[PDB]
This record gives structure tokens, sequence and C-alpha cells, in this order.
């Protein structure tokens, strides 16, 4: 139905861009840094060893 | 949740546009008919 | 700290573009409907 | 294994772009024809 009050396709697309941005962020981070484990977030056990 | 609210709440256009046009035509028809019915009793005067 | 302040303070663009668009369309619709509703009372004069 | 999952799960682009185009033009045609249909019944008012 043609409703102009709310547009629920732009909502989907907006909610969908974020999951791409996240991967972009991690990829750019790793390349410049020079290594893989930049925090304890990546995995806890490897950092300790 | 926003999508479900929109379904319960919003208004569709084509429906109301059609209803509006339909309402206007009956207005004009009623006004014309009222004038026509109103001029009826003039004809009695001719009788005298 | 700078990242945190940015999170609290700065403004997205997709949301605002969407809101601006949906605002303008309503404005145009409202003006047209206003003209339509103004033209309403003409019929009464024809009754006379 | 990666190749096989890709074969199952991914989406192709030529097909979707073509579907999008063919869906938009139909929507425009439908809207114009609906307007044409709505404005049809005025001629009845002429006959009074």
């Amino acid at each position: 139905a043609q409703v102009i009050n709310t547009n629920s396709l732009s909502l989907m697309t907006q909610n969908n861009l974020n999951t791409s941005q996240s991967a972009l962020n991690t990829a750019i981070q790793r390349l410049s840094s020079g290594l893989r484990i930049n925090s304890a977030k990546d995995d806890a056990a490897g950092q300790a060893i | 949740l926003s999508a479900s609210r929109s379904r319960i709440q919003d208004a569709d256009y084509a429906t109301e546009v059609s209803n509006m046009t339909r309402a206007q035509i009956l207005q004009q028809a009623g006004t014309s008919v009222l004038a026509q019915a109103n001029q009826t009793t003039q004809n009695v005067l001719s009788l005298l």
C-alpha cells in the first residue's frame, strides 16, 4: 500500500550498512598496525601465550 | 516493531482519493436535483 | 576520549536525509489539499 | 567447501538489476492508468 508516513526500506538499508562498515574498520586497522591481535577482543588465550 | 506500527496505524492513498472524488460528484448531483425539485410548485399558479 | 565525544555528539546523514525528504513531500500534499478544501463552498452560490 | 557454500548461498547481480527495472516501469504504468480510470466518471455529470 502506498503510504508516505513511514518508509521501511530505507530502514532496512540503513541497518544493513553497519555490518559492512565493521569489517572495513577491522581490515584497515590490521594492515596499518602490522599484526593480528590488537586487543584482548580478538581472542583471549592467544594473547596470554 | 516500527514496521508493525506502520501497518496498524498509517493511511493508504489510492483508497481515500477515490472516496473523495466519489463524494464530490454526489454533492454536485444533489445540488442540481434540489434546484430542480424546488422549482416544482410554480406550475400551480397557471391554474388560476 | 575523542572517539567517545564523537559518539555522544556528532550527527548521522542517512537519517537526516530521509527525514528531510519525508517532510517535504507532506508539505506539498498539504498545500494541494488546502486549495482543494478552499474551493469547497462554491456550490452554495449556484443554489441561488 | 568455501566454493560450494558460495554456489548455494550467494546472489547474482544481472538478474536482480533486470528485475528491479522491470518492476519500476510497471509501477509507473499502473499509477498513470489508475489516474485515468478515476477521472472517467465525470462525463456522467454532463448529462443532467
